[PDB]
RNA sequence: UAUGUUAAGUGGAAAAGGAUGUGGGGUUGCACAGACAACUAGGAUGUUGGCUUAGAAGCAGCCACCAUUUAAAGAGUGCGU
RNA sequence: CACCUCGAUGUCGGCUCGUCGCAUCCUGGGGCUGUAGUCGGUCCCAAGGGUUGGGCUGUUCGCCCAUUAAAGCGGCACGCGAGCUGGGUUCAGAACGUCGUGAGACAGUUCGGUCCCUAUCCGUCGCGGGCGUUGGAAAUUUGAGAGGAGCUGUCCUUAGUA
RNA sequence: UAAACGCUGAAAGCAUCUAAGUGUGAAGCCCACCUCAAGAUGAGAUUUCCCAUUUCUUUAAGAAAGUAAGACCCCUGAGAG
């Protein structure tokens, strides 16, 4: 099997710009850029892109797959974006959004403030249902993890912040 | 400037008459105490028909000292003897009636019952 | 973490990974199966 | 930041809007004068050079008069630089009155300490005297110099020598009162120096 | 000079033992009537097989292991009640 | 084992001064828990600082008292006697027990008993003179680089909330 | 940065903190706080002052012999010693 040889659909509305390095991607949601290495060959069709490695070495197979994955991430983010849904649960826990500045009440004596960059949004459809939303999967996951690390889950009773849909094992404490 | 092996008179009717500082409390290497500082001590001379008796180990509070106390306004109190009051784990005393005077410095340290039971509080 | 040169898996769900040049065992089910070399 | 430099006078004992004493040191700050302004493009750093106490011209010298002549003032005795300050606020010839400070602000004070002379290790470093009885011949001495194996004495083994003359800061002091008519600052607490000695006052670095 | 190997400063310190480290060679299995891994649909019934125990009724202790459509299901992999 | 030291090798403990390592006693970080919470147990990282005063014994150790946030383990000629003490070490005296026919000895104990040295070199702490820094001088300075300091309890609140 | 926590992610269609990429993260490290410090012969930088004289010897970065700026001797002394 293989990933890197798998073609990559735009599908339409998305655009790109090759270069020696620092390839650029564009479309409805916005812009993105990233410095893929000059060891991969970038074949392009009107709707489909492919990456080819020079040989069958460890390193080049790795770079092949990684570049396909990152390029797919950039395209999918510019088309549909990404969003991580978090669910904070507890007796007296709640949250609220003020622009790019999230506030959190999670049991600590003081309310906690996180802040996003311009490329990321906090939604808060409900007091306990946070959603990070964005275009760079890396930054989205990083911010969601930093948030989760404020008051992470617990096994005995479940008090803490989660990813919506994950598994959180629990112990039958006395 | 009350140290280990320093002897003190007793300023209450708890039963004791003379005291000897075993150690000063507060920290690790405190080699000195003054008013408001708690003490661990023996009883070298007790009243005969007293509750507190010879040999007993007990906590105590320094209530008046020759090397006396200082106020913010430069007003300093000093005494002609070094005396202490025996207490329990709580700041309350063992006996019931304090003798002689007492410094005001104890009200900050929350020995309010001793401050009240004392006749004169300087 | 169980730091031991005799790192080896304890169940079927244990994966073995060389991470920062150290051998590690990672089980999502039982974190007591989490092991490292040292 | 900011600062001045002045002369120690002595100690006092002062009441502050209440009966609460505050011990105090007096600093006479006859108005300092800017003499030079240093910048990166000529000198390597932003700074301002300052003089405090007027000499007699017979005591001064030609190359010092030439350095003062720009500011159009008299030969100064003590000359120091102040760093980490605003240069657009200050100009050559500017006189720095004590009004610059506000009574209550926090402050840092440098000075040169009282010379105690050639002193032993006990007074110079707090080392402990040996026993004075029980056959002891070891009373005021600094002890062993170290182990055997190096065949040498390690450095910063503390010994007798000159105690005093060092430059010392005192931080987080407080300005109690200002008298611009008399050009005097009152500072809460002791500060390093003999009387008639130079002091540098500065706004606090920590605060 | 030529061919390769090593990615630890190994070289330039040392064992039992541990490891999808990497290179070479061989054997063997499966595989374009489609391998392996993933995703989707299903994963059951007479039957909650019985004994058991207040309760074990797929999985405390204890015997067997037929049958079903089948495209396939163990008289049940663990959790858990 | 007896390689160095018998034309000297000073023997334990304590004192003064400390310095180093980390196999970390406390503080600091974290994972696992048979971690409900407080306390914890264990392991990984971490040596920045700190790591008590007394009674008994010559004692190290150890026991005890009372505190501590904690009362670390070791090395540096079981650190340091041209820096101190000399209590303990059977130097010479004497005595008990025991042994010896005995002079004497310890398979044991006890009382008492001279600790010399003006620092040459390196080394260390401080202070100077000379010269240099490329004309001579007076001041202020960047700062390579070095050192010093680095600790911590209790209470209140959050809250008798989780 | 340590240990630990990872985000994205491939080798290995999944998975995975790592291989590239990226980030939290300790009383510890480099700074930040204080002091010494240009003998730092790698001898630094800035401001200001004195000026470019006489003879002899020589094409000599020459020698002595009076001086400028300035410093010192010497004396009265302590905030120093
Ligand atoms: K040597
Ligand atoms: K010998
Ligand atoms: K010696
Ligand atoms: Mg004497
Ligand atoms: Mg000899
Ligand atoms: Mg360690
Ligand atoms: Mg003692
Ligand atoms: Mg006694
Ligand atoms: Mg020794
Ligand atoms: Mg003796
Ligand atoms: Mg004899
Ligand atoms: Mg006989
Ligand atoms: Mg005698
Ligand atoms: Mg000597
Ligand atoms: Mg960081
Ligand atoms: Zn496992």
């Amino acid at each position: 099997s293989r990933i890197g040889n798998k073609v990559v659909v735009l599908p339409a509305g998305v655009e790109i710009k090759q270069d020696g390095n620092n390839i650029t991607v564009k479309g409805p949601k916005g812009e993105l850029t990233r410095e893929f290495s000059s060891d991969i060959k970038m074949n392009i069709e009107g709707n489909e892109v492919t990456f080819i490695r020079p040989n069958d070495s460890k390193e080049m197979k790795t770079i092949h797959g990684t570049t396909r994955a990152n390029f797919n991430n950039m395209v999918v983010g510019v088309s549909e974006g990404f969003q991580k849904a978090l669910e904070l649960i507890g007796v007296g826990y709640r949250a609220q959004v003020q622009g790019n500045k999230l506030t959190l009440n999670v049991g600590y004596s003081h309310p906690v403030e996180m802040t996003a960059p311009e490329g990321v949004t906090f939604e808060v459809p409900a007091n306990t249902q946070v959603i990070v939303k964005g275009i760079n999967k890396e930054v989205v996951g990083e911010l969601a993890a930093n948030i989760r690390g404020v008051r992470p889950p617990e096994p005995y009773k479940g008090k803490g912040i989660r990813y919506v849909g994950e598994f959180v094992r629990r112990k039958e404490g006395k | 400037m009350i140290q280990q092996e320093s002897r003190l008179r007793v300023a209450d009717n708890s039963g004791a008459r003379e005291i000897l500082t075993i150690k000063v409390l507060g920290g690790s290497g405190r080699k000195t105490a003054n008013i408001g500082d708690v003490i661990v001590a023996t009883v070298k001379q007790a009243t005969p028909g007293g509750v507190v008796k010879k040999g007993e180990v007990v906590k105590a509070v320094i209530v008046r000292t020759k090397s006396g106390a200082r106020r913010a306004d430069g007003s300093y109190i000093k005494f002609d003897e070094n005396a202490a009051v025996i207490i329990r784990d709580d700041k309350s005393p063992r006996g019931t009636r304090i003798f002689g005077p007492v410094a005001r410095e104890l009200r900050e340290n929350n020995f309010m019952k001793i401050v009240s039971l004392a006749p004169e509080v300087l | 973490m169980k730091v031991r040169p005799s790192v080896k898996p304890m169940c079927e769900h244990c994966k073995v990974i060389r991470r920062k040049g150290r051998v590690m065992v990672i089980c999502p089910a039982n974190p007591k199966h989490k092991q490292r070399q040292g | 930041t900011k600062g001045i430099l002045g002369k120690k006078v002595g100690m006092t004992q002062i009441f502050t809007e209440s009966g609460e004493l505050i011990p105090v040191t007096v600093v006479e700050a006859t108005p300092n004068v800017v003499l030079q302004v240093k910048t990166v493009e000529t000198d390597g750093y932003e700074a301002i050079q300052v003089g405090y106490q007027d000499k007699r011209e017979v005591l001064s010298n030609k190359p010092a008069k030439g350095h003062v002549a720009k500011a159009n003032t008299a030969p100064k005795r003590f000359i120091k630089e102040f760093k980490n300050v605003e240069l657009g606020e200050y100009e050559v010839g500017k006189e720095i009155k004590v009004d610059v400070f506000q009574a209550g602000d926090v402050v840092d004070v440098t000075g040169t300490t009282k010379g105690k002379g050639f002193q032993g290790a006990i007074k110079r470093h707090g080392q402990s005297r040996g026993p004075m009885s029980h056959g002891s011949r070891y009373h005021r001495r600094p002890g062993s110099m170290g182990p055997v194996a190096p065949n040498r004495v390690f450095k910063n083994k503390r010994l007798a020598g000159r105690m005093g003359g060092d430059r010392v800061t005192i931080q987080n002091l407080e300005v109690v009162k200002v008298d611009v008519e008399r050009n005097v600052i009152l500072i809460k607490g002791n500060i390093p120096g003999a009387k008639k000695s130079l002091i540098t006052i500065k706004s606090a670095v920590k605060a």
